[PDB]
């Protein structure tokens, strides 16, 4: 939470729960260890790939260059 | 294509996709027709309202509920409530999607044969299926085995599974009901001087119960002390404005669940036909039913209707046997969600009934295929 910023008591909170919701209705909802760890290790995922994503986006603005491409 | 999931009921119409998290579209299942002389010209006047604009005009119709007692009990009805649903209020075509559709269990066949001779007819839904409620909440509440208590408007029915198998002999139906609940509560808020007769009072008298009724956890000290304090005593406000306090009635309410002697059945409640039901059961399963009982359907979302059930079950079974009540907080839409999940299987997609087989056979199929 300190080296991300996002306030401790907010992580303690969705990492041990989940929120269903109809349009007019919401539930928050608690699940079992293992769903729990299921969900972190997906979270651990997922910013990995975006940031190899982003990595890559910055590569191929570094690579391009202005003219258009007529074939490759 | 994603299939449709749609669960009806008395009480609420729960519909939308099949891998969906939660029902797209959530309505009170009710017909309407106008009871007075429309006297403006070009009002738009309408033969007759369903769902929302039934419950927001409903000072002026008689509201009719086409299913009592999950029991489709005027097929017109249903029917439009069947062409409100697809195309008014989930705006999708039905001959795209394969169809699944939620009974409870020990209902006649021919609430099927019709049900699905008007999708395929009717609709022209390309496949359908009808499920259990009971099955489905398992889905939904993550399990194999359990004996589960699913209650709703209409129907209270208890169907115990171990390791993906049904047994027939032990599953238990009763007609206790948010509905008798409803009338129950009118009876009773009679005593106090209010008197809720027509069907759009009914509705009035649904909320209150909605808002304030609660089980008692033991029954007679409540009594007792309701009768020496106001403390448990509490009020609400009807739509005009009035004001009604209610008192020990709020808890006196949701009890006949426990003991239906009060509406004036005899046999016994929730919890003791929950019991007979595990008696019902060969010996060897029987930890594992009063390891998990798991609750579904609006009718046990009454505050302290787990604890109750866990405290007089733990009462009725021997000492030594762990009994645990499983009360997850989203139960009102389990059937759902169970059937969300079933027809997003892949070996689901075998099992749907398919338009050619009933040309094939006719409405008789469902029988043979579905369960
Ligand atoms: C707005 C509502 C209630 C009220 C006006 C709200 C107020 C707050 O209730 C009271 O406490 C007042 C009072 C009352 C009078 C004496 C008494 O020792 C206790 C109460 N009881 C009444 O005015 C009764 C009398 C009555 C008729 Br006739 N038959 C009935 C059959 C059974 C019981 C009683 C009756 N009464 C006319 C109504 O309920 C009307 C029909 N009720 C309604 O339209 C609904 C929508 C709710
Ligand atoms: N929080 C609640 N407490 C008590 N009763 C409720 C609550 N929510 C809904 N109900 C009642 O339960 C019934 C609806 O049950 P439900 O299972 O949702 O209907 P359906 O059988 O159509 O799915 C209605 O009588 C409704 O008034
Ligand atoms: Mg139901």
């Amino acid at each position: 939470c300190d080296l991300m910023g996002v306030d401790y008591e907010e992580m303690a909170h969705w990492l041990c729960h989940r929120k269903l919701a109809t349009a007019t209705e919401t539930y928050i909802k608690p699940i079992s260890k293992l769903h729990a760890i299921n969900a972190r290790d997906a979270l651990a995922k997922h910013i990995y790939a975006n940031l190899f994503n982003w990595i890559v986006d910055h590569v191929n603005k570094a690579l391009h260059s202005t003219v258009k491409q007529h074939s490759f | 294509t994603t299939a449709l999931v749609c669960d009806n009921g008395s009480g609420l119409v729960k519909a939308g996709f099949a891998g969906d998290d939660a029902p797209r579209a959530v309505f009170p299942s009710i017909v309407g027709r106008p009871r007075h002389q429309g006297v403006m010209v070009g009002m738009g006047q309408k033969d007759s309202y369903v769902g929302d604009e039934a419950q927001s005009k409903r000072g002026i119709l008689t509201l009719k509920y086409p299913i009592e007692h999950g029991i489709i009990t005027n097929w017109d009805d249903m029917e439009k409530i069947w062409h409100h649903t697809f195309y008014n209020e989930l705006r999708v075509a039905p001959e795209e999607h394969p169809t699944l559709l939620t009974e409870a269990p020990l209902n006649p066949k021919a609430n099927r044969e019709k049900m699905t001779q008007i999708m395929f007819e009717t609709f022209n839904v390309p496949a359908m299926y009808v499920a259990i409620q009971a099955v489905l909440s398992l889905y939904a509440s993550g399990r194999t085995t359990g004996i589960v208590l699913d209650s709703g408007d209409g129907v209270t029915h208890n169907v115990p599974i171990y390791e993906g198998y049904a047994l027939p002999h032990a599953i238990m139906r009763l007609d206790l009901a948010g509905r008798d609940l409803t009338d129950y509560l009118m009876k009773i808020l009679t005593e106090r001087g209010y008197s809720f007769v027509t069907t759009a009072e009914r509705e009035i008298v649904r909320d209150i119960k909605e808002k304030l009724c609660y089980v008692a956890l033991d029954f007679e000290n409540e009594m007792a002390t309701a009768a020496s304090s106001s403390s448990l005593e509490k009020s609400y406000e009807l739509p005009d404005g009035q004001v009604i306090t209610i008192g020990n009635e709020r808890f006196r309410c949701p009890e006949t669940l426990f003991q239906p002697s009060f509406i004036g059945m005899e046999s016994a409640g929730i919890h003791e036909t929950t019991y007979n039901s595990i008696m019902k059961c060969d010996i060897d399963i029987r930890k594992d039913l009063y390891a998990n009982n798991v609750m579904s359907g609006g009718t046990t979302m009454y505050p302290g209707i787990a604890d109750r059930m866990q405290k007089e079950i733990t009462a009725l079974a021997p000492s030594t046997m762990k009994i645990k009540i499983i009360a997850p907080p989203e139960r009102k839409y389990s059937v759902w969600i169970g059937g969300s999940i079933l027809a997003s299987l892949s070996t689901f997609q075998q099992m749907w009934i398919t338009k050619q087989e009933y040309d094939e056979a006719g409405p008789s199929i469902v029988h043979r295929k579905c369960f």
